[PDB]
RNA sequence: AGUAGAAACAAGGGUCCCCUGCUUUUGCU
């Protein structure tokens, strides 16, 4: 008897046991060294899929750029970047015709958004590339550095605080003949026009980690602060358009996406009934971001913004223009070793331009030789493609337009098609009287996609009668089935803090019960396993136990001191009172009535030093990386207690030359903290004011002192002392 | 008093004076988020790795004078070392436990009022009545519902201005309240929140949670009401239905 | 007029006026009448407030408290703040608009105005504009005229005279300049400026180079797009496109699919972090729950119970290693154990001496020295790091035996779950009984023992790595179980010595040496133990049914490595259970929705329903629901233990083939566009991983059984 | 509930090689 | 040696001692 779990599929349909095919209990693959090889491969592939294009030399950056738009029509089934401008414009026009006024209303909404957005809105990013430092930094730090440099270079249009003013500042800086930057011992560095322009158009490349379902690693890119605002406005417009398209899978959630898929399936099923065949294609596009051209996005944006104010069109056009002249950094470089001498060394990517090729292996040597002509200032020129892939919504608009082209009035034949699109993923459904019509419709859709630079992957796609299909790991078999394994990694200690972790674990169990068909008994067992993992991770075993930990003595003392032991939190060595019925109740309020008065007062003491509250946007909110997709924001219910602490931070920066920024950050915090003591609402809603910190602080202090003296809360001596100190601050500010 | 003295101390230094004078109120939203710390990539792994260290937690400086340096068992509770990029100190989890057994007690009577939503949930569960379980084929439709029992049908703007009036009366600005519902809500909240030591930001967040309606797409099968979507996980199953009636209207 | 105003006022007044007008976004050099009006208003208000204090009783005083509070000449935020604070503290209802200042002796807002026109006109205008009945209004005139509400002049006659004199003299200076007549004040018109955002300079040059090939400027492209109409463009270019571009549908029939091609090469070898089916444990009786006692004390006790230790000797040497170092490592472990034994104090951790054998076995100083490129560019053999494909291996029969063993039932319980809240709802009671069945079936599975061993080992290794990254720490391999007689037992599998663990990256490797007891002779399957050096350490007198039989006892010693991410995922092996259990529940519930009753008891007790789960020489074997649960648990555990990019790729690619085969079995007429491409994608993931090779072989078996 | 399996052989496992009794 | 797999770890910096364990490298709805 040789056990073979796959044989279980002989009785259970594959969908109904699809969880068996997801090995999400082991660690996912990770990159170990450099991503330079992946970046060079991506650049070479992008330039190869569009090689029958026009080669030009940029007059500004002096870089070789490849233009495949309106190139020779494809003659084979290999990926092609030769999108046709007329075809793209025709698709956009027909999309507008089928949904009249969509572009106009979307443009009105985006125009309203553009004039009200603030520059600080750019702080809600993640590891933006910083040209001032030439490395990745958090979005807020990069924005602050860019604003500092702009101010030091006589570019202060952003004082107004509007995002569009910052974009005007970037526009003007592009015209500066010399840029002055500060490098850490402060040193002044001067960048000529071309050098600064190349830096402003640079994308920093790295390699993706914790990616499931792949054997080989791939490269991703992140842009700098010079293009993020333009991308933000373009994506706002694209989101506005997508929200009004029923065939678009964005920006809706999973449940709404499944609802849309079910709706379209039913719509295409009732129509057929018994008079025609219907076939579903579980499709997938290959090299999505390597064959989308920024020039085509410029064309679509131009068409969308017809009959609109010139400034709006210019603002929306900037981002495709800058992406058409982008450059990619080639990662960290490579590592060489000498076995005989037992040495290892790091070769930066900047030296790949004129380094002897005897060091590299055959494949790397070929990559470097192929990419050498594109190298400028340590970066590779990449005109075609969308490596960074920030236009996830414009691409969705193009896919939805191709889908909309499938209406019977546009096919002008017996076959027609409809479906759903979400970035590079799509599900198609073709209805036709017979199999020949089905083949004709499939061919028409494939060729039309090819005409606009979309290449369906034939190796990862299949077609079957429209009863079952798959869409981004949602498996439909006459109704969507549960895929519990996809959520397995989320079951565990999140790593925020004790209170947040308990809340998130319980909430995840509840949500999986609601959505992923987690059964009651399995839910109870998951609760038990989570409690065990929580106790082990936080060393908060029950007080009565004899498990030896550094925290055991204090927990035992608290346990022996307590009278009502059921009231203690699990973090405090208490029992687990959670079950199915109360999965929606936070722990502190679950056992509020069972807690001792003194323990309750100590635990929920607002003066405790462990609790620290940031802005409201981060209250009871955590960032969680799912198994698939980008990091999400999850909100949990929890009472602020002594268990809502914050873990320490990395200290490696203390050993580098960037250590100077640490102190700077510290200084800022001081000032900001002081500002909270004068304007307590500042952490709730962002304050606005052109005046400096000092003026507002002194005004508020004077006014509060006077009002308090009027109310009799402060004696005249204290009022005089405060007025004297305020006068001292006022006179000291001038000098 | 303390505010102005701290402002003077800040103004004494040159770098802090330059920061204070050369930064506008708009630029504060940017310089306050200025940080060298990257958002954690693998919080679970980092938490497991950090809990094996002596001092994984951060605390305010006041802890130095509020809990002893060492335990009765000579177990160190906090270290003098400052957290990177801040004046907070590194402390061990033991300190937290210490505070939970020997910390200064305070009266907790506004907490059920401030966290009204959670305690409403627990009270609703306490007085609910369960029925039988029925084993039958369950049909679930993915529909939009509102997970917020007791919301006052306030959107972002109106809820935010009501919260501003209740929690930060002097910072309300130009806005005034007209609808009688807003006035009565504000009056009742101000009366009940009088002399509350909970953090104002937490109070504002809880008021927003209690007053603003939220919606979600969920696969519902039975009644579509807030009090019922609250226990959806308990009432509906793949093949079973649990008859239940929440004890709160 | 600008210079006259700037030179005739206190710098503070003019500066406040500039900041105020800039707050509105206007241009001081363009609008000046408004500047003059606001500066005069500021001057008069400051004279109003100046020289007015309040004594202790609350009466007037002329040269401490300030009688008036100014509102004008401040940012809208600060003005609104001051008015709100005044209204809140004093009780006077705040006005809809912004007043000029506030008096406190009478506790009410007072408005000041300066206008050439007659006092009554401006007074009525502002009174009907503000529409406030509790705020004073005090209008002054350039000619000296002045009036307020009810003729009630709040300021002293001397102060009013001073204000009138100052206004008269500034008016006289304005007349002297000759611009007095052409001033006539200026009312705020609230003009609106259209937004503009131009593309010029380098930006326009870049834009002109971001267009299709046949366009020279962005303006030309915009003009073309704005006048574009659809005229059969797509149809024409579809007509032109070559017919070789197509998505031809290849029918997927029962004779279409072929078995996957597994790689060829030497047989695969064991690569788990600990022995699975060849593990041997020395056991003791002690009443301790999970992770309660001191591991070293338990290990010493377990060692004591075994009599029959022997001088160790190499049985199966590690081909690529130095086997005497392994022998010396085992001897050193024994000596250190004796040393701790004769201590009368058992530490929570033991640090092993940094001997030569442990230095070699743990890769001490094996990293190359890091040097600058300029200092070694001339080295003859300097070259890029080896980045070739892993060597291929062929499937071996031991992995299937391992899985079979892992699917079996054990006599001892291996997991004790924590308490939960009491059941109050009927559904909770049903869940409790169903979970009793699940816990009984899953606690007595060998895969659960593997879960416990892996969790313990990974937790200990990670904790040691963080706590002491410079010491060689001895970590016993311990598990706890409950026998069928209900008595607790502590089992020792062997020992682990971790090396230096300065783990910075998540993929950084900490090396360790594992020494594990076994009864398996390595010479039966040498290819499985390529990485191991196997010793003979004793003769164990096994107690069998008929009597007692002597068997050699072996010590499998090897060097292994693990990273932070691998350790973290090994610490979370318990979730494996959930996977299998979830799949089991959905299988019972699916069958309970058609019979209107719970079938858990029927499924688990009577074993009426079975599922095909195994293969036999006679045919496909069917197992009960418990057997299916245990098999899925074993599959999850082996996924966790043998994780690799090969497994991820194979799973992702073979899912599509499984779905296509299912569509064929549902008679949905499946079709493919490039089936050979899918087969190549699947087969490129099968290189050397025994678990992935076994999964591919399982897929081949299922494929041959599913199409007949 | 006591789990049982038909594959259990009362005699084939003369001694358990993983958890045997050795006095 | 071992981990591992398309490139890395097998400690890295600084001046016995000191610092560091995600910080030259993790994007986007």
């Amino acid at each position: 008897m040789d056990v073979n779990p796959t044989l279980l599929f002989l009785k259970v349909p594959v969908q109904n046991a699809i969880s068996t095919t997801f090995p999400y209990t082991g660690d996912p693959p990770y990159s170990h060294g450099t991503g330079t090889g992946y970046t060079m491969d991506t650049v070479n592939r992008t330039h190869k899929y569009s090689e029958k294009g026009k080669w030009t030399t940029n007059t500004e950056t002096g870089a070789p750029q490849l233009n495949p738009i309106d190139g020779p029509l494809p003659e084979d089934n290999e990926p092609s970047g030769y999108a046709q401008t007329d075809c793209v414009l025709e698709a956009m026009a027909f999309l507008e015709e089928s949904h009249p006024g969509i572009f106009e209303n979307s443009c009105l909404e985006t125009m309203e958004i553009v004039q009200q957005t603030r520059v600080d809105k750019l702080t809600q990013g993640r590891q933006t590339y910083d040209w001032t430092l030439n490395r990745n930094q958090p979005a807020a730090t990069a924005l602050a550095n860019t604003i500092e440099v702009f101010r030091s270079n006589g570019l202060t249009a952003n004082e107004s605080g509007r995002l569009i003013d910052f974009l005007k500042d970037v526009m003007d800086s592009m015209d500066k003949e010399e840029m002055e930057i500060t490098t850490h011992g402060k040193k002044k560095q001067r960048l000529n026009k071309r050098s600064y322009l190349i830096r402003a158009l640079t994308l920093n490349t790295m390699t993706k980690d914790a990616e499931r379902g792949k054997l080989k690693r791939r490269a991703i890119a992140t842009p700098g602060m010079q293009i993020r605002g333009f991308v933000y406005f373009v994506e706002a417009l694209a989101r506005s358009i997508c929200e009004k398209l029923e065939q678009s899978g964005l920006p809706v959630g999973g449940n709404e996406k499944k609802a849309k898929l079910a709706n379209v399936v039913r719509k295409m099923m009732t129509n057929s009934q018994d008079t025609e065949l219907s076939f579903t294609i579980t499709g997938d596009n290959t090299k999505w971001n390597e064959n989308q051209n920024p020039r085509m996005f410029l064309a679509m944006i131009t068409y969308i913004t017809r009959n609109q104010p010139e400034w709006f069109r210019n603002v929306l056009s900037i981002a495709p223009i800058m992406f058409s002249n982008k450059m990619a950094r080639l990662g960290k470089g490579y590592m060489f070793e000498s076995k005989s001498m037992k040495l290892r060394t790091q070769v930066p990517a900047e030296m790949l331009a004129n380094i002897d090729l005897k060091y590299f292996n055959k494949s790397t040597r070929e990559k470097i030789e192929k990419i050498r002509p594109l190298l400028i200032d340590g970066t590779a020129s990449l005109s075609p493609g969308m490596m960074m892939g920030m236009f996830n919504m414009l691409s969705t608009v193009l896919g939805v337009s191709i889908l909309n082209l499938g209406q019977k009035k546009y096919t002008k034949t017996t076959y027609w098609w409809d479906g759903l699109q979400s970035s590079d993923d799509f599900a198609l459904i073709v209805n036709a009287p017979n199999h020949e019509g089905i083949q004709a419709g499939v061919d028409r859709f494939y060729r039309t996609c090819k005409l606009v630079g979309i290449n369906m992957s034939k190796k990862k796609s299949y077609i079957n009668r429209t009863g079952t299909f798959e869409f981004t790991s949602f498996f439909y078999r006459y109704g969507f089935v549960a895929n519990f394994s996809m959520e397995l990694p989320s079951f565990g200690v999140s790593g925020i803090n004790e209170s947040a972790d308990m809340s998130v674990g319980v909430t995840v169990i509840k949500n999986n019960m609601i959505n992923n068909d987690l059964g009651p008994a399995t839910a109870q067992m998951a609760l038990q396993l989570f409690i065990k993992d929580y106790r082990y991770t936080y060393r908060c075993h029950r007080g009565d136990t004899q498990i030896q930990t550094r925290r055991a003595f204090e927990l035992g003392k608290l346990w022996e001191q307590t009278r009502s032991k059921a009231g203690l939190l699990v973090s405090d060595g208490g029992p687990n009172l959670y079950n199915i019925r109360n999965l929606h109740i936070p722990e502190v309020c679950l056992k509020w009535e069972l807690m001792d008065e003194d323990y309750q007062g100590r635990l929920c003491n607002p003066m405790n030093p462990f609790v620290s509250h940031k802005e409201i946007d981060s209250v009871n909110n955590a960032v969680v990386m799912p198994a698939h997709g980008p990091a999400k924001s999850m909100e949990y219910d929890a009472v602020a207690t002594t268990h809502s602490w914050i873990p320490k931070r990395n200290r490696s920066i203390l050993n580098t030359s960037q250590r100077g920024i640490l102190e700077d950050e510290q200084m800022y915090q001081k000032c900001c903290n002081l500002f909270e003591k004068f304007f307590p609402s500042s952490s709730y809603r962002r304050p606005v004011g052109i005046s400096s910190m000092v003026e507002a602080m002194v005004s508020r202090a004077r006014i509060d002192a006077r009002i308090d003296f009027e109310s009799g809360r402060i004696k005249k001596e204290e009022f005089a002392e405060i007025m004297k100190i305020c006068s001292t601050i006022e006179e000291l500010r001038r000098q | 008093m303390e505010r102005i003295k701290e402002l003077r101390d800040l103004m004494s230094q040159s770098r802090t004076r330059e920061i204070l004078t050369k930064t506008t109120v708009d630029h504060m939203a940017i310089i306050k988020k200025y940080t060298s710390g990257r958002q954690e990539k693998n919080p679970a792994l980092r938490m497991k790795w950090m809990m094996a260290m002596k001092y994984p937690i951060t605390a305010d400086k006041r802890i130095m004078e509020m809990i002893p340096e060492r335990n009765e068992q000579r177990q160190t509770l906090w270290s003098k070392t400052n957290d990177a990029g801040s004046d907070r100190v590194m402390v061990s989890p033991l300190a937290v436990t210490w505070w939970n057994r020997n910390g200064p007690t305070t009266s907790t009577v506004h907490y059920p009022k401030v966290y009204k939503t959670y305690f409403e949930k627990v009270e609703r569960l306490k007085h609910g009545t369960f029925g039988p379980v029925h084993f039958r084929n369950q049909v679930k439709i993915r529909r939009r519902v509102d997970i917020n029992p007791g919301h006052a049908d306030l959107s972002a703007k109106e809820a935010q201005d009501v919260i501003m009036e209740v929690v930060f009366p002097n910072e309300v600005g130009a806005r005034i309240l007209t609808s009688e519902s807003q006035l009565t809500i504000t009056k009742e909240k101000k009366k009940e929140l009088q002399d509350c030591k909970i953090a104002p930001l937490m109070v504002a967040y809880m008021l927003e949670r209690e007053l603003v309606r939220k919606t979600r797409f969920l696969p519902v099968a039975g009644g579509t009401s807030s009090v019922y979507i609250e226990v959806l996980h308990l009432t509906q199953g793949t093949c079973w239905e649990q008859m239940y009636t929440p004890g709160g209207e | 007029m600008e210079d006259f105003v700037r030179q005739c006022f206190n710098p503070m007044i003019v500066e406040l006026a500039e900041k105020a007008m800039k707050e509105y976004g206007e241009d001081p050099k363009i609008e000046t009448n408004k500047f003059a009006s606001i500066c005069t208003h500021l001057e008069v208000c400051f004279m109003y407030s100046d020289f007015h204090f309040i004594d202790e009783r609350g009466e007037s005083t002329i040269i401490l408290k300030h009688r008036f509070e100014i509102i004008e000449g401040r940012d809208r935020t600060m003005a609104w703040t001051v008015v709100n604070s005044i209204c809140n503290t004093t009780g006077v209802e705040k006005p809809k608009f912004l007043p000029d200042l506030y008096d406190y002796k009478e506790n009410r807002f007072i408005e000041i105005g300066v206008t050439r026109r007659e006092v009554h006109i401006y007074y009525l205008e502002k009174a009907n504009k503000i529409k406030s009945e509790k705020t004073h209004i005090h209008i002054f005139s350039f000619t000296g005229e002045e009036m307020a509400t009810k003729a009630d002049y709040t300021l002293d006659e001397e102060s009013r005279a001073r204000i009138k004199t100052r206004l008269f003299t500034i008016r006289q200076e304005m007349a002297s300049r000759g611009l007095w007549d052409s001033f006539r004040q200026s009312e705020r018109g609230e003009e609106t400026i259209e937004e503009r955002f131009e593309i010029t300079g380098t930006m326009r040059r870049l834009a002109d180079q971001s267009l299709p090939p046949n366009f020279s400027s962005l303006e030309n492209f915009r003009a073309y797009v704005d006048g574009f109409e659809p005229n059969g463009c797509i149809e024409g270019k579809l007509s032109q496109m070559s017919k070789e571009v197509n998505a031809r549908i290849e029918p997927f029939l029962r004779t279409t699919p072929r078995p996957l091609r597994l790689p060829d090469g030497p047989p695969c070898s064991q690569r788990s972090k600990f022995l699975l089916m060849d593990a041997l444990k020395l056991s003791i009786e002690d009443p301790s729950h999970e992770g309660e006692g001191i591991p070293l004390y338990d290990a010493i006790k377990c060692m004591k119970t075994f009599f029959g230790w022997k001088e160790p000797n190499i049985i199966k040497p590690h081909e690529k290693g130095i086997n005497p170092n392994y022998l010396l490592t085992w001897k050193q472990v024994l000596a250190e154990l004796q040393d701790i034994k004769n201590e009368e104090k058992i530490p929570r951790t033991k640090n092993m001496k940094k001997t030569s054998q442990l230095k070699w076995a743990l890769g001490e100083n094996m990293a190359p020295e890091k040097v600058d490129f300029e200092d070694c560019k001339d080295v003859n053999d300097l070259k890029q790091y080896d980045s070739d494909e892993p060597e291929p291996r062929s499937l071996a029969c031991w992995i299937q035996s391992e899985f079979n063993k892992a699917c079996e039932l054990t006599d001892s319980s291996w997991v004790e779950l924590d308490e939960i809240g009491e059941d109050v709802a009927p559904i909770e009671h049903i869940a409790s009984m169903r979970r009793n069945y699940f816990t009984a079936e899953v606690s007595h599975c060998r895969a659960t023992e593997y879960i416990m061993k892996g969790v313990y080992i990974n937790t200990a290794l990670l904790n040691a790595s963080c706590a002491a990254m410079d010491d060689f720490q001895l970590i016993p391999m311990i598990s706890k179980c409950i026998t069928k007689e209900g008595r607790r037992k502590t089992n020792l599998y062997g020992f682990i010595i971790k090396g230096r663990s300065h783990l910075r990256n998540d993929t950084d490797v900490v090396n360790f040496v594992s020494m594990e007891f076994s009864l398996t002779d390595p010479r039966l399957e040498p290819h499985k133990w390529e990485k191991y050096c196997v010793l003979e350490i004793g003769d164990m007198l096994l107690r069998t049914a008929v009597g007692q039989v002597s068997r050699p006892m072996f010590l499998y010693v090897r060097t292994n490595g693990t990273s932070k991410i691998k350790m973290k995922w090994g610490m979370e092996m318990r979730r494996c259970l959930l996977q299998s259990l979830q799949q089991i529940e959905s299988m019972i519930e699916a069958e309970s929705s058609v019979k209107e009753k719970d079938l858990t008891k029927e499924f688990f007790e009577n074993k009426s329903e079975t599922w095909p789960i195994g293969e036999s020489p006679k045919g496909v074997e069917e197992g009960s629901i418990g057997k299916v649960c245990r098999t899925l648990l074993a599959k999850s555990v082996f996924n966790s233990l043998y994780a690799s990019p090969q497994l991820e790729g194979f799973s992702a690619e073979s899912r599509k083939l499984l779905l296509i085969v299912q569509a064929l079995r549902d008679n949905l007429e499946p079709g493919t566009f490039d089936l050979e491409g899918l087969y190549e994608a699947i087969e490129e993931c099968l290189i050397n991983d025994p678990w992935v090779l076994l999964n591919a072989s399982w897929f081949n078996s299922f494929l041959t059984h599913a199409l007949r | 509930y006591s789990p049982t399996s038909p594959s259990y052989s009362p005699t084939s496992p003369s001694y358990s090689p993983t958890s045997p009794s050795y006095s």
